[PDB]
């Protein structure tokens, strides 16, 4: 099943008892990611095995 | 955290034009056991 999913990548921690729904490309590196990943930019959302 | 405490008072004035000069405390009225990251507000227009 791919119904559990989970965020990898993000600026930084989170604050406590709170939610984050961010749905939006990750820059993984100094290259800008400008709504496409191309490069340095993978999508911090997966699931699981 | 993740708390929204709205709390109200009433007050009869009758100054015209700056906060009167007085004391009076606020008591709580609603507690919102709700989590957002608001960081800006709009008041509503009236006709």
């Amino acid at each position: 099943n791919y119904n559990y999913l989970y965020r990898l990548f993000r600026k930084s921690n989170l604050k406590p008892f709170e939610r984050d729904i961010s749905t939006e490309i990750y820059q993984a590196g100094s290259t800008p990611c400008n709504g496409v990943k191309g490069f340095n930019c993978y999508f911090p959302l997966q699931s699981y095995g | 955290d993740g708390y929204f405490k709205i709390y109200s008072k009433h007050t009869p004035i009758n100054l015209v034009r700056g906060l009167p000069q007085g004391f009076s405390a606020l008591e709580p009225l609603v507690d919102l056991p709700i989590g957002i990251n608001i960081t800006r507000f709009q008041t509503l227009h009236i006709s």
